[PDB]
């Protein structure tokens, strides 16, 4: 923001928006894959208990 | 919905700042076109008149 005029400063930060969100989308996707895995273990633990 | 027909006269070497979002003396102090501007910008030499 502090080096580029607003006419095209949105373009570069847009790449961060597409970028930083993309990592967030991957992290949550990793989480659900791990979230389901734990519940399978948890349900196994539930039966064990 | 509606039409805005803006009329003004400037130097011929001044049209660059008319582009949306651009900056300088024009877009800083006298004429700021919106970022989401919708339309066409028309100019022609008028030294004779």
């Amino acid at each position: 923001l502090s080096r580029l005029d607003k006419v095209e400063a949105e373009v570069q930060i847009d790449r961060l928006i597409t970028g930083r969100l993309q990592s967030l989308q991957t992290y949550v996707t990793q989480q659900l894959i791990r979230a389901a895995e734990i519940r399978a273990s948890a349900n196994l633990a539930a039966t064990k208990m | 919905t509606n039409v805005y027909a803006d009329s003004f006269v400037i130097r011929g070497d001044e049209v660059r700042q008319i582009a949306p979002g651009q900056t300088g003396k024009i877009a800083d102090y006298n004429y700021k076109l919106p970022d989401d501007f919708t339309g066409c910008v028309i100019a022609w030499n008028s030294n004779n008149l």
